[PDB]
């Protein structure tokens, strides 16, 4: 038995979580109550790895809501399945981080670190048999990314053996909601690059392309973005939940997806998208879900693949399907596109099939990318930290709490060093 | 427990704390007297919100302020007006003259006897606070009590608490209208004071909101209460973040964080986008781009300076009511392809978005129209040097001659203190030059 | 540079006389020949080195390499060839009782020493000999080690904690905090030396029965002056000498390590084998545009995959001169593991690297404000 231990920080984060706890409970028919009102025997089969058993019959979702802010906590509280959660995991303090990375992770997380890593281990004991930690936190922001990043710090120090994945959103290019979201997102990139084991970028101006050109959505609001993302991280781990031709844990991609330890930067991406009235047009068909997973305008980490090459790509099926059609499919997709793919990695795709498909729809997939064209988004946000570096636009802000201008240059060479690695790849002919 | 503290100095103080007042009340729904019946139907709610008002045993609650001044008669206004009763009897008003436009008779001779008093009140306040935010306090320029003892009550706030913050709202002298002779020279003794200890200024002029009021609400003769209105609306849209919530809530530290590049440069602008009369409610859209166009204007500033003048530095739009996120988006994206707008190229970002689901309320008896969404503007920029150049040039006209000094050298003031004062504006003029200067 | 890879033999283990003892190591002048003791009949593996040396039989003469041969072929060659501001990287890779400390140190008291003895020694009687009025010299010592991606003090006293490593924008890698000594003779280091063996972590296996489980690094910085004011600039030279020692591959089917120790092993392999990328792929670029056409477009070292080639970034490649002591043993179960450490020394033994610093701007700036 494999249990993933939840964590959530920031107001981003928490809304993930809010909206990912709601999808994962229908899948495992939860009530808002914790009784369980499904029909499937296979919807307990595999309850144990993201719900601990009550004494009277419910299930409590094994997370650790955290914040600096009791404002968020208070929403999360308050809403369809605020009751789902247990009271003793909200964490929190007050006087929040306000987009000050160091506050976050030197001055006012250092005081709270503790007892959210009392809570982490409690959780931790009582699993049977750990498989690993995933979290979920805006990088542009200060609660989040210094929380995060601590966290994440203490976490791998205390297990080292355990995996670790980051559903993280990266500031965009053109929408920017705070001054100093290079700052923190330098410092955090640089923070994340040397403890964990994979991480999903995730940007606004990706979901919001996707919302309004695919979904054909008129007026988005924060929860379609969540509802895409939860639909992304429910996918990833379909395989310790139900049984299937082909499984695969966390570890087998990891293994499959990583050539060598700094690239673990993943682009997601989620098939079908119909839009409410095209769906009666498209007949659903694994052909058409590998075009959907593989066009570029369907990424939700606003870098266009076509601008680098694939590194190695995973795609996770649901629903009953043949494997002949599916293994083809990759090998023409491979064939068809062969300027794209590496040519000193052979068949560089990943393929899990999973026979139990979402409770809406006959088939789903789940798409993974490993490519080199996310060192462009990287190399963005480098060039904007440079221009408020060369003049120190807001540093007296972070230096007032004891960081120093040398950890920003050792972040910038980190980065650029990433950057350089990732551009090592891209090239055509050696 | 999201707690600020608000303070009050001088007439002008005292008649916008009145305005400001008038629209906490009618926004959380208390009655003159104290009480709120709307809990007792509703019968629950934290409708008693701690961020201005602290709720006894008997349900009546008190706001959170501290009126001060030397004049007997505005003090005296409020405590026989309708809101008698809201207040906790201890005004802080001083039985004696006033400082006369005097920045020395108020900052050194009279304001002593009244400041270990009032530190005293504002102590046993803070005592009933937790988790404090900061300070707001409201003064104005070319009063003699509202430099004087500004001066000196904030010199010891930063002695006292230090670390919290404090926000000045203030009523700056305009480029051609004025009340008194000795503006100048009360401006320029305490800009020191509100340079080195204030952590975050907004200027605010009068000619600005008149012409406001003339060209938007088409009112054609209007008195200060129109004028502190508008900055009540404009102190309530800043401070809302706190009350309620919304899409993403934007407290004083992200504020600060965000608006203020050095530590001597924490000069903004504000502005309200919405600024229209009933009968011109109708035949307009209001959308989210409308007044996010708006806010741009160089007409609508509340402070006579072109912006198309200077540079900005930094932005942070705090938006009310029906707002969605993509709206601000694309707005915000429009106004980056605009070429009369030129932005510092060592901020590439220069934005910061806070979303409000309250809408603004209507004050019976006002002027503003009732609509269903609103944004309210801080904009850090370079023009605001132009308005303190002409000022100095006035100073300068007077000083030559040294006319007026005496009255000030015979309340104990120092001479040479005025040339230093003068020094300090042109060290800070000097640093927004610097500061605008394209890198290399 | 240089990696000058000291292909040494030594004689029998305790381990290997329970098996056939037979070496299967041999040479003639500059060729070394290994023979496949599981296929004798095929021709032995041939290598042209000029450092191949064979002490198995010490007492011996007859084309006998004795450590005072090592260091003339090495030792005092590349020191006084790097003597021209360089950076000396000598360390020791190999595998486990493979016989990487006698290398090392050797026979302190005999007069068969190992390189570090040799080494400090002679430049130490190199300053002795030019100690005068207006020459003189500063030498300093630092002590350190990598116990798993964690970096920790010997000299110092008990800090439980791991070092923090720092990157200066100048410098480049260092250890924070890192303890620091200067030193006047060359005693004082024997004794130093001595105290930092001692505080390192030691563990016990099958194939030898005190395995060093931490990638030790011992750096000297070495300064220069001369003080002809009239015609001449004070602190006229510096170099850093580096000694590492490196936890040999742990060959886990040879050993049967648990728990812990499996653990320590495998932390170690990973870490060797991203030296032995580096140390391939290095060489390949300094081979290719010092040789090809002098492009120099991009090459991409990977440094950062590791503590150990992070924190040597500066000594193994670059701008610094290197050394390898390929410590092999005559026994017929290292034949692989011999293999390939020769075969990643057919990826080393050049790694051209550039310098020429150490510059006085004070003293030079008398003459120049005059
Ligand atoms: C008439 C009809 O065809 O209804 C469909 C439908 O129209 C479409 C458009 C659905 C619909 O989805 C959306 O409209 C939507 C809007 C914003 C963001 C995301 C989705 C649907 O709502 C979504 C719904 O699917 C689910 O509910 C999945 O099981 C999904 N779970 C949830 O959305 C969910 C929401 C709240 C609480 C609990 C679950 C899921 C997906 C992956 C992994 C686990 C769960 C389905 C099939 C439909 C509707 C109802 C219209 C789609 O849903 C997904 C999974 O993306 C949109 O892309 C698919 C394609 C479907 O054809
Ligand atoms: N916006 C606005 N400005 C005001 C108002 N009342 C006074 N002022 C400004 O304040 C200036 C006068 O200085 P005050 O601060 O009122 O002087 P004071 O507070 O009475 O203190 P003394 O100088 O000692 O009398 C005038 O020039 C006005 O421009 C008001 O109600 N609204
Ligand atoms: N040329 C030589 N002549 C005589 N004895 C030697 C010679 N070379 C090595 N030895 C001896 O052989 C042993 C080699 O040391 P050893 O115990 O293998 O340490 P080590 O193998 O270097 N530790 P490690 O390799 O890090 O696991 C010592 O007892 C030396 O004295
Ligand atoms: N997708 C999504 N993004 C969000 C949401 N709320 C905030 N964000 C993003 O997160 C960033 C702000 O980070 P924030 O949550 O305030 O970080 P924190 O203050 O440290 O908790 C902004 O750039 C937003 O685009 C949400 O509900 N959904
Ligand atoms: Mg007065
Ligand atoms: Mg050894």
């Amino acid at each position: 038995m494999r249990e993933i231990v939840h964590i959530q920080a920031g107001q981003c984060g928490n809304q993930i979580g809010a909206k990912f706890w709601e999808v994962i409970s229908d899948e495992h028919g939860i009530d808002p109550t914790g009784s369980y009102h499904g029909d499937s025997d296979l919807q307990l089969e595999r309850i144990n790895v993201y719900y601990n058993e009550a004494t009277g019959n419910k299930y409590v979702p094994r997370a650790i809501l955290v914040d600096l802010e009791p404002g968020t906590m208070d929403s999360v509280r308050s809403g369809p399945f605020g009751q789902i959660f247990r009271p003793d995991n909200f964490v929190f303090g007050q006087s929040g981080a306000g987009n000050n990375w160091a506050k976050g992770h030197y001055t006012e997380g250092a005081e709270l670190v503790d007892s959210v890593l009392d809570v982490v281990r409690k959780e931790s004991e009582s699993c049977d048999c750990l498989q690993g930690f995933q979290l979920t936190h805006s990088l542009g922001g200060g609660t989040g990314s210094g929380m995060g990043t601590l966290l994440i710090s203490k976490i791998r120090e205390e297990y080292p053996d355990r995996i670790m994945n980051t559903f993280s959103v990266m500031p965009s290019p053109k929408v920017s909601d705070t001054v100093v979201e290079p700052y923190n997102a330098t410092l955090s990139v640089h923070q994340l690059v040397e403890n964990t084991d994979e991480t999903y970028c995730i940007d606004n101006e990706a979901l919001y392309d996707i919302c309004f050109r695919t979904l054909k959505l008129t007026t988005p609001t924060y929860g379609d973005l969540n509802h895409l993302v939860s639909a992304t991280m429910s996918g990833v781990t379909t395989c310790l939940r139900f049984p299937g031709q082909l499984n695969a844990d966390l570890r087998k991609l990891a293994v499959n997806m990583v050539p060598f330890p700094r690239l673990h930067f993943f682009m997601p991406g989620f098939a079908p998208l119909t839009s409410r009235g095209s769906q009666q047009y498209r007949a659903l068909t694994v052909p058409e879900l590998t075009q959907q997973m593989f066009d570029s305008k369907n990424m939700m980490a606003a870098c266009d693949p076509r601008h680098g090459r694939y590194l190695t790509v995973a795609a996770i099926f649901r629903g009953r399907m043949s494997m002949k059609e599916v293994d083809e499919q990759m090998l023409n997709v491979q064939n068809k596109n062969s300027s794209y793919f590496v040519e000193w990695i052979p068949n560089n795709v990943k393929t899990a099939v999973c026979d139990i498909p979402p409770r809406g729809l006959k088939m789903s997939a789940t798409f993974i990318g490993n490519s080199t064209a996310i060192q462009e988004l990287f190399k963005r946000i480098s060039e904007q930290f440079t221009a408020m570096f060369r003049r120190k636009a807001f540093l007296h802000w972070y230096t007032g709490e004891g960081m120093d201008e040398m950890e920003f240059t050792e972040a910038e060479s980190n980065m650029n060093d990433l950057v350089s690695e990732y551009q090592q790849y891209q090239d055509a002919t050696a | 427990m999201r707690e600020c503290i608000s303070i009050h100095v001088g007439q002008a103080g005292v008649q916008i704390g009145n305005a400001c007042w008038e629209l906490y009340c009618l926004e959380h729904g208390i009655q003159p007297d104290g009480q709120m019946p709307s809990d007792k139907t509703i019968g629950g709610g934290d409708d008693s919100f701690n961020t201005f008002f602290s709720e006894t045993g008997a349900g009546k609650h008190v706001p959170r302020a501290v009126f001060v001044d030397l004049e007997p008669t505005v003090i005296d206004e409020v405590r026989t007006g309708t809101y008698r009763q809201l207040f906790h009897p201890e005004q802080l008003i001083t039985g004696k003259e006033d400082a006369a436009n005097n920045y020395a008779r108020g900052h050194y001779t009279i304001g002593k006897e009244i400041i270990d008093l009032v530190l005293d009140r504002i102590r046993k306040l803070a005592d009933q606070c937790t988790g404090l935010q900061g300070f707001l306090v409201f003064h104005s320029f070319g009063g003699g009590t509202g430099s004087g003892f500004t001066s000196l009550l904030m010199e010891r706030l930063s002695v006292d608490y230090g670390k919290k913050s404090k926000l000045e709202f203030s009523i700056y002298p305009a480029p051609q209208v004025s009340t008194a002779v000795v503006e100048p020279y009360n401006s320029i003794l305490t800009t020191h004071t509100t340079l080195e200890h204030s952590d975050c200024a907004f200027m605010v002029d009068n000619e600005a909101i008149y012409d406001i009021c003339r060209r938007n609400l088409d009112i054609e003769r209007p008195t200060y209460t129109n004028l502190n209105r508008l900055i009540s609306q404009i102190v309530s849209s800043i401070t809302a973040s706190l009350r309620f919530d919304g899409a993403l809530n934007v407290d004083l530290t992200e504020f600060q964080t965000n608006l203020v590049p050095y530590p001597r440069i924490h000069f903004p602008l504000a502005t309200y986008a919405p600024v229209i009369s009933a009968e011109k409610a109708y035949h307009e859209q209001l959308s989210v781009a409308e007044i996010t166009n708006a806010c741009f204007e160089p007409a609508n500033q509340m402070v006579k300076c072109d912006p198309r003048h200077g540079k900005y530095m930094a932005c942070c739009l705090l938006y009310r009511g029906d707002v969605v996120p993509k709206d601000v988006n694309a707005a915000i994206a429009t106004i980056k392809t605009k070429r009369s707008i030129q932005f510092v190229d060592w901020c590439p970002t220069g934005f910061k978005v806070g979303i409000n689901y309250q809408p603004p309320t209507v004050v019976p008896g006002g002027d503003l129209a009732k609509v269903q969404r609103a944004v309210c503007m801080l904009s850090n920029t370079t023009a605001i040097a132009e308005a303190w150049a002409r000022l100095d040039h006035k100073f300068d006209l007077m000083y030559a001659k040294r006319a007026f000094v005496h009255w000030y050298v015979g309340e104990g003031m120092e001479e040479g203190e005025f040339s230093e004062a003068r020094e300090d504006m042109a060290a800070l003029e000097k640093d927004y030059e610097e500061v605008g200067v394209d890198s290399v | 540079a240089s990696v000058k890879v000291a292909v040494r033999v030594r004689p029998f283990n305790s381990r290997e006389m329970s098996r056939d003892s037979k070496c299967i190591i041999q040479m003639s002048g500059s060729t070394t020949t290994i023979v496949n003791p599981k296929q004798p009949k095929e021709t032995p593996k041939s290598f042209s080195f000029d450092y191949s040396y064979w002490s198995h039989t010490s007492p011996e003469d007859i084309n006998y390499a004795s450590q005072k041969q090592v260091y003339r072929d090495i030792g005092e060659e590349m020191l006084q060839h790097a003597f021209e501001g360089y950076n000396v990287c000598i360390f020791a890779y190999g595998q486990t009782g493979a016989g990487k400390s006698y290398t090392m140190m050797g026979k302190q008291e005999k007069d068969q020493q190992g390189i570090i003895p040799q080494l400090c020694e002679d430049l130490f009687s190199r300053i002795n000999d030019t100690t005068n009025d207006n020459m003189s010299y500063s030498v300093e010592v630092s002590y350190m080690e990598i116990y798993c991606e964690r970096v920790r003090d010997l000299l110092n006293p008990k800090n439980k904690g791991n070092l923090r490593v720092r990157e200066h924008p100048l410098l480049g890698p260092y250890v924070e905090d890192l303890s620091k000594l200067a030193v006047t003779s060359y005693n004082d280091i024997q004794d130093l030396m001595d105290s930092g063996n001692k505080a390192r972590t030691v563990a016990a296996t099958n194939m030898n029965e005190t395995s060093s489980r931490s990638h030790a690094v011992f750096n000297i910085i070495f300064t220069q002056k001369r003080h002809d004011a009239e015609t001449n600039i004070t602190t006229e030279k510096v170099s850093k000498i580096s000694l590492v020692d490196l936890a040999g591959s742990e060959r886990a089917d040879s050993t049967g390590a648990k728990g812990t120790r499996l653990k320590e092993g495998a932390n170690i392999n990973k870490s060797l084998t991203t030296l032995g990328k580096v140390i391939s792929a290095l060489a390949e670029m300094d081979s290719g545009p010092n040789k090809n056409k002098k492009k120099k477009k991009t090459d991409f070292i990977p440094y950062r995959d590791s503590v150990l080639t992070w924190l040597l970034r500066e000594n193994l490649g670059g701008n610094s001169r290197t050394a390898m002591v390929a410590a092999l043993s005559p026994a017929d179960i290292n034949y692989d593991e011999t293999l390939s450490t020769l075969r990643y020394a057919d990826r080393a033994k050049q790694i051209r690297c550039n310098a020429v610093i150490n510059e006085d701007p004070n003293n030079k700036l008398i003459r120049e404000l005059k």
